[PDB]
């Protein structure tokens, strides 16, 4: 409903067609902005997910 | 009219249900009928195969009588007052073996307490004449069984009950205690009702999960089967017991609703607790000390028994041609007969023939040792229709044991013919 | 092939030995194929499925064994306690956490619940 | 039988109070409410994925719930949907003050 | 029961001079680097 650009544009379509709406995985813009602002004061924030099954670490953008 | 199992029987008084209905007992899709055997529960509607379970009866906690299995003794409907003399009698019982005695005492108190469902319901329970429990059996009946070991156990049990009455119902007892069991036959009726009608389940009342022994009204009218239509479930929130139809089973009108009392047990136990015996007890044992062994896998194949050893069932789709010979007893047979199964090497046909005869020999010996033949027994049973109920039971135990030995002979022979196509 | 052509529906034991042999030899797909036929001719396949999986482990082809079990599980076929245990232990000794947790989760859904044995094995790969 | 309860019974069925009673029965079989909400949501999704065009005035969540009740023996209409027997004509709207 | 396990983490840290560069650098088809802005002009 607020601030996820890709996701927002899809829901209007699912509804007109009659489909189901998936749960979003990417971050909202609000979060992306914070990272950019911090990277402006020379600090870095990263989000990683560690897979339970194989132990791999993946960096979400 | 349509032929249904229920048709033969007659409907019970309206009052069986009413007494319960005023309290919150509800029954759905069910009736209740009476017959010579006693009350039984039948169906009144058709249910198609179903996705999840359906409730047939809901019985509230207050109607029931219950005691916990472990040592701090907690009675959930809580009829007994603090300081009453009955607790001392209940407390002085071995925690592990006697729960029957504790339950008996509670039932007797209930009959003396006002406004307790049991005062009203007990009128519907079996009398001394109509109960099959062997605690109430004479020397003669015990003799007719023809088994030394069952007979002995029963006498030890009869004595245990008398001893309790003498020890606790002595002369100096306060009258509140005395009134409950003035004569010794009353204690015995109570132990008989407890053993025959008790159910063990795990119950959660509030946040306490405990395991208990309980006497529950209206659910005792179900009968045993080893291929059961229904089961028992505790619904915690409304504090009720639910009797429920198993998922996936078609039930047609006029059918009998059944539950399974104990699982995995032989006919000797059913007689000690319930005075009932079954021609087909899938788990019964006939003992052969004879050396010979037939091969296992083939046995299963000829008679289409499929499954793991623990669970054997007849696949009926494989048996396109309508067969009937295979029943509980052939399954029982599989487990009992000594068998050899090695690797994958196929059995030698002549080699096994030796085994079949040697095994049958043992069966003939067994049948002979008994005083009378199977046909003779039916005659005694048919001769007197009205007789002490315990006596008909004893004769029927005999007929049943013999009949299973006979079935095995018939079956081992059929193996022979089919080994060689 | 001949018997099949004759038209007789084969006896159960025969199919079984085939599975045992095929299993030794890692012929997983082929073994799986036999099972499908057993089903078409109205037979209970639970007993056989266990045999294929068991042997494959003794014959050192674990990867396929895991794959056979999982396919079976989806169908709804239940499993013996001993089999579940073998697969969880063996996988952890080689090092495969992924397969092991999937199997543990399935034991649970079917009904058996974990004990300290199962956890200890899992922890070995985790530490 | 109390003599004059007819209107109240018509209204309870018509109002949608039936649904409320049903939700309660069904939650008397469950320890965690949160899980039951998740189970019902999943069933509804399967139903809409399989036949998309049935739904829109018939709601999937309602269908899952009616189906549960009918399986257990209480007759409920499909998706708790009831027609207005007395509507004057097409394009006419009831004023439910 | 075996818990369903999810592990997620967030890490904060000061950054090296080489990184700040990589955040803003591209090499074109000419092979020429772009990214540093020198002039103060806006539009």
């Amino acid at each position: 409903k607020s601030d996820h650009i890709r996701a927002r544009q899809e829901v209007l379509g699912t509804t007109i067609i009659g489909g189901t709406i998936p749960n979003p995985e990417d971050a909202p813009e609000s979060f992306r902005l914070l990272v950019r602002e911090l990277r402006s004061l020379a600090l870095e924030l990263n989000h990683f997910l560690v897979s339970e099954k194989n132990f791999q670490i993946n960096r979400k953008e | 009219p349509h032929d249904t199992p229920a048709s033969q029987l007659e409907l019970a008084d309206p009052d069986f249900y009413k007494i319960g209905y005023v309290r919150s007992f509800r029954a759905y899709g069910i009736e209740f009928r009476e017959g010579p055997d006693g009350y039984g529960v039948f169906a009144s509607r058709d249910v198609e195969p179903l996705r999840r379970a359906r409730v047939i009866m809901e019985i509230p906690l207050e109607l029931m009588l219950t005691i916990s299995k472990k040592l701090p003794w907690m009675f959930f409907p809580d009829i007994i007052p603090v300081g009453h003399p009955i607790f001392d009698i209940i407390n002085s019982t071995n925690p592990e073996t006697d729960s029957d005695l504790r339950l008996a005492c509670l039932l007797l108190y209930a009959f003396d307490c006002k406004d307790n469902f049991w005062q009203l319901y007990g009128d519907f329970l079996p009398s001394d004449d109509e109960c099959t429990s062997f605690l109430l059996a004479t020397e003669e009946d015990l003799l007719e069984l023809q088994d030394e070991k069952l007979a002995s156990t029963m006498r030890e049990q009869q004595q245990r009950a008398l001893e309790f009455w003498e020890k606790n119902w002595h002369s100096a007892v306060p009258l509140k205690i005395k009134r409950l069991a003035r004569d010794p036959e009353r204690f015995i009726w109570a132990m008989c009702i407890a053993q025959s009608r008790s159910i063990n389940l795990q119950m959660r009342i509030g946040a306490l999960v405990q395991d208990a022994n309980l006497l529950v009204p209206y659910a005792d009218m179900m009968n045993h089967s080893f291929q059961p239509n229904c089961f028992f479930h505790w619904r915690f929130k409304d504090r009720m017991l639910e009797v429920m139809i198993n998922a996936g089973q078609r039930i047609r009108k006029g059918d009998e609703m059944t539950v399974d009392y104990m699982a995995g047990q032989k006919n000797n136990f059913f007689m000690q607790r319930y005075g009932f015996s079954s021609p087909v007890n899938p788990w019964d044992v006939i003992h052969f000390t004879g050396d010979a062994k037939i091969h296992l896998d083939t046995f299963l194949s000829v008679f289409n028994i499929s499954g793991l050893p623990g669970e054997y069932y007849h696949n009926s789709r494989l048996s396109n041609d309508g067969d009937s010979f295979v029943d509980g007893a052939i399954i029982a047979a599989a487990r009992t007969l000594p068998t050899w199964s090695d690797g994958d090497l196929p059995p030698i046909p002549s080699l096994e023939r030796k085994a079949v005869k040697e095994l049958q020999e043992e069966c003939h010996q067994m049948l002979a040792e008994f005083p009378t033949t199977s046909d003779e027994d039916q005659k005694i049973l048919d001769s007197m229709p009205d007789c002490r109920r315990t006596l008909e039971a004893a004769i029927k135990y005999r007929l049943h044991r013999k009949l299973l030995i006979e079935k095995v002979i018939q079956a081992l022979d059929i193996y022979q013919d089919r080994i060689l196509f | 092939r001949r018997e099949l052509s004759e038209g007789l529906r084969p006896l159960h034991e025969t199919f079984l030995a085939l599975v045992r042999l095929f299993g030794a030899k890692g012929l997983a797909t082929r073994g799986l194929e036999i099972l499908a036929a057993m089903e078409k001719l109205k037979y209970d396949i639970r007993q056989a499925w266990l045999v294929l999986v068991e042997e494959l482990v003794r014959s050192n082809h674990l990867e396929d064994a895991n794959k056979v079990f999982l396919k079976g599980a989806e169908g709804g076929l239940r499993a013996t306690d001993e089999i579940y245990d073998l697969l969880i232990e063996q996988d952890c000794k080689v090092g495969d956490h992924s397969n092991a947790l999937t199997i543990a989760y399935e034991m649970e859904a079917a009904g058996r619940m974990a004990t300290t044995f199962h956890f200890n094995c899992l922890l070995s790969v985790q530490a | 039988r109390i003599p004059f309860l007819e209107e109240q019974v018509r209204k309870i069925r018509d109002g949608g109070k039936l649904l409320t009673m049903d939700i309660h029965r069904l939650l008397l079989n469950e320890d965690n409410r949160f899980d039951f909400v998740n189970e019902i949501a999943a069933e509804a999704k399967q139903y809409v994925e399989n036949n998309r065009d049935e739904y829109g005035a018939k709601k999937a969540i309602l269908h899952v719930l009616s189906n549960r009740m009918n399986d257990a023996g209480v007759y409920r209409a499909e998706a708790y949907m009831e027609s207005d027997p007395f509507k004057p004509g097409p394009g006419y709207l009831k004023d439910e003050l | 029961m075996i818990d369903r396990y999810k592990h997620q983490q967030l890490r904060i840290g000061s950054v090296s001079p080489q990184q700040i560069s990589a955040w803003a650098t591209k090499i074109l088809p000419n092979g020429e680097i772009v990214g540093e802005v020198t002039k103060p002009y806006t539009f």
